[PDB]
């Protein structure tokens, strides 16, 4: 079942602002609006999610991960994004 | 594909409370509850109904360790029973109370409690009155400890109980907790609250 | 990672700031071996 | 379109089964989503208690068993964003805040007029929203869509059960993401909530 | 929709075609199309000489011959009014402006961000911008279309030709209506293109 | 054709640990490990991949000889779990750890530890970085021994731990060890080596 | 002649498999075996990890599973004399030879240009090189034969591991008959390796 990931887990974030990613009209094009990491046991954001919770019962765990993005923007704005995964052993890409 | 099922999930003995003899009370009960302690109370409350078999295992011993050839008694309240209120009261010898008769020598004694609750299966989040909202349908007894004895021995004693699930069944998953803990109400810290996730240093690094 | 392909255009008269919500599941390739104890306790 | 079958259960037959005005659609006060809000809960036998037909019967009888067709609608116009979950939670039991208060009935049991959620993030019961998606949901995008509909049958351990003691399961209503707007835009804008009884029955008539 | 067939030609197979991941969906760089704006062009071969597995066959291969996917999107609102042509010129020689200047490699072969355009109205060719409609072309109206779709085949006297050292045909995008907003308006709208190259075939595996 | 079989050749306990406890550190823990003792270290090797079940026996002994029914908790701590630090330390009571209680006048305790490694087999030679070449692969769990008391006693204990392997398939055969080891990785002295063969008078002598 | 299948075993199929140039033979650089030589080894993942098609794709691909055709020339005259073990030893861990040193990576991982044996005797593991013929192996003895192929799968516990921090198996080649010559001969002969990976499969496509 999906869960919302807790990707705005920095600091200085109250409670319900913990679980959005701030997209801006103020931000250039080619640029990291955010990123996470994909293991769930490890803490991180999905220590907030219900799969993260769980494979914390066990020790080992091996599967394909579903992962959605919601936009709640106006329906009048639009825009563009591009979601990226690195696979294991790869370090976080410096460019788009 | 099997130690992910319910019934394997909550299949596993383990320790439910700590209950002290001193035999100068002479006595000492325990009412069965599950959440007495965090790790198994995190646990049941992750789902909203629940029907399971307790069986109940009780590792009794001596303030060193050495045990005595004692004679001891387990007797099981069931709810509604009067539990009972000395050593020597009359509710011990109640032949409707099921006991159990183990020396400190002889290995633990272990029983098994069925499903008896009143309703079709247990639940530790009632919404409603009868925080509060704390629901009788859930009680499954009482277990109480004396060493028999034409005399009071000076015996001094500390039981622990092992309680594990079986054939049980689960309804209605819900939330496992993230706030600390505060007995039978899901009270939290309205100041101090956890956040579900460690804090990093910015949203755009992955580590 | 999520990355700002293009912009966030915006009409005139509408916030210049929305939000992106995620949201994590398995599927039916995951298998969990060996119970544990937790630490969130 | 957004239907939504809770548990892929519907609300079912076993009492008096009324199914005459006891199933029309009852409209509560629309809620007024502000930038500041914090969401609202619901719960629903309570709901009901007092409107007309249905709180005649509730209040009047002493068991009760239904389902329940859900219809959460927010009107608001395409130059503003946010996000509401709709989620029912069965036996939302409202939890205390003291670092042992015991809330109060205006919490608990909020009537039709429904209670604001003091802490959202810990959902008021200590557990983390992000996980509160696994009950019976549905997202309501300003950008997507504005009706949610969610079937609910009858759940709980007993077949029947009082109307005016016990709740049901809560609906909440939750705006994850906070409502933003331009100038001279509506600044609070509204959130109507329709029930339909399906499959009601009643019974032990009381005065 | 949207979609166009250039010359009514589709990609094809007459050498290594890998066709696993050299197929895939390369995207570029966004354009700010501004309200000074006058122009974009992309040489395809070169466009790809650097992006990964295209790149590694492209420039490690002395022969190459393939059609393309485009893919032209541009992400505007309802506020914002402006037109695009995107052509797709075979053979489009960017010529000098010296009343003899040669231009040079940034403007000849400009790489994945593309070169603007000196002189709209002449092409920077000398050909006049009206007649540019002759190409395989696609109009992209801010009022009624964003995606423009061109699926061009291998265009050449030759079956193969290098891909480092000569352009297949050159991808213009134009503002033949500059692009206007009212106040607060986003002041620059992206414009983007995904490349998808149908049917590769490489030979020549140079070091 | 019985007694040459893998099953036969590595099925018989032996002692694989000496664990001492003196319950003044109160507990003793023990890392599950083949390559203890010489003698198995020297048969398990002589293959790369196995692939088993463990049996555990525990001959705990006091400092004389003599056993007061003290009584013992053996706890298995899988990799991944924290293993115990203290005499009372809260990793006792985890009911996710199996533990075994036996009293010291008990027979010894007898356990069976199923193949759980996160690969299809058991490795000691592991040629690569995760000497070095450590594979994290075969951890096998932890041992952990205390005495259950309400107080801590000063009985001093001496534990021995005897293990079998059954079901137990080998793959890859290489040769078997001459030089001395020096505890999981292949170190050899290079100035100090054994030939395999002792030193005769002559090679035309047979004797 | 001289065909070897290692275990009876075909190296095989089950990912992205390209099988066009990444099948071809790779042939590293001659060693010249002196009267004084001791022996060289290749960990053969890193053997190959940067050659061309197969270096490219094992260094960004995460995961990856095949088999090798191997092929030992030693090309010697009919004056020379001299014998020549070549085995593939899987999870060769090399030792260190401290009387605790932990080699390094010049020596575990060696690269295409192979790295020679300390103590041939003790195969730098601390296993006696008589015993080595229990690995699948064959020899070359000036005299007879030249050429020694053999074929080894995939040998792993888990189907697909990274070829870049985990040796497969490690190739040897070890003149237990030191070479021999008169005056005037080539006083160092060359040994010659091809690689073949048949069935090879690629996974995890990192930058």
């Amino acid at each position: 079942v999906e869960t919302i990931l807790e990707v705005n887990n920095t600091t200085e974030a109250t409670g319900l602002t913990r679980l959005l990613i701030p997209v801006s009209s103020q931000n250039k094009a080619d640029e990291l609006c955010a990123a996470f990491m994909v293991d769930p046991g490890r803490i991180g954001p999905w220590q907030s999610t219900l799969v993260g919770q769980i494979c914390r019962y066990y020790t080992q765990w091996s599967g394909s991960l579903k992962v959605t993005f919601m936009f709640t923007g106006s329906f009048m704005a639009t825009g563009k994004m591009l979601v990226a995964y690195s696979p294991p052993g790869s370090a976080q890409p410096a460019n788009r | 594909v099997l130690e992910t099922t319910i019934n394997h999930f909550f299949s596993r003995s383990g320790l439910v409370g700590v209950v002290n003899l001193t035999d100068g009370t002479g006595y000492a009960t325990w009412d069965i509850d599950i959440m007495g302690f965090v790790q198994l109370r995190r646990k049941c409350e992750m789902f909203t109904y629940m029907r399971f078999n307790a069986e109940f295992t009780f590792v009794t011993t001596t303030k060193n360790g050495e045990a005595r050839p004692y004679m001891l008694q387990y007797m099981y309240v069931p709810p509604g029973a009067p539990k009972p209120t000395g050593r020597d009261a009359f509710q011990w010898q109640t032949a409707t109370n099921p006991s159990v008769f183990v020396k400190l020598t002889d290995p633990p004694a272990q029983v098994s409690v069925p499903f008896m609750s009143p309703a079709s299966a247990y639940q530790w989040f009632y919404d409603g009155y009868p925080t509060y909202g704390l629901c009788p349908n859930n009680m499954m007894g009482t277990f109480a400890v004396r060493v028999v004895s034409r005399e009071a021995s000076q015996l001094k004693l500390q039981t622990r109980v092992y309680m594990k699930l079986k054939h049980v069944r689960a309804w209605v998953p819900r939330p496992i907790r993230s706030q600390p803990y505060l007995k039978n109400f899901p009270n939290y810290d309205s100041s101090k609250i956890t956040n579900s996730a460690r804090d990093r240093s910015s949203i755009k690094q992955a580590n | 990672t999520l990355w700002y392909q293009t912009n966030y255009v915006v009409p005139p008269e509408t916030p210049g700031e929305a939000y992106i919500i995620a949201m994590g599941a398995a599927q039916d390739n995951f298998t969990l071996k060996i119970c544990k104890d937790t630490d969130e306790v | 379109a957004n239907i939504v079958l809770a548990y892929g259960e519907w609300p079912e037959y076993c009492p008096t089964r009324p199914d005459v005005s006891v199933n029309r659609f009852y409209t509560l006060d629309s809620k007024m989503w502000q930038e500041n809000s914090t969401g609202w809960y619901w719960k629903f036998p309570d709901v009901l208690n007092k409107t007309g037909v249905f709180g005649q019967n509730a209040q009047f009888h002493y068991l009760y068993r239904s389902g329940f067709c859900l219809h959460v609608q927010c009107n608001a116009s395409k130059f503003h964003q946010g996000a509401l979950l709709v989620a029912v939670i069965p036996e939302f039991v409202i939890a205390g805040r003291g670092s042992a208060p015991h809330p109060g009935f205006t919490t608990t049991f909020p009537g039709t007029t429904g209670a604001t959620f003091h802490d959202p993030y810990v959902l008021d019961s200590g557990v983390p929203l992000s996980q509160a998606l696994i009950y019976p949901h549905q997202w309501i995008n300003l950008r997507t869509n504005n009706c949610a509909t969610v079937i609910v049958p009858y759940i709980n351990a007993v077949p029947f059960d009082s109307a005016i003691n016990h709740s049901n399961f809560g609906l909440i209503v939750i705006p994850v993401s906070p409502l933003k707007y331009s100038s001279g835009a509506t600044t609070a804008i509204p959130i109507t909530i329709t029930i339909a009884p399906l499959n009601s029955e009643f019974g032990g008539l009381r005065q």
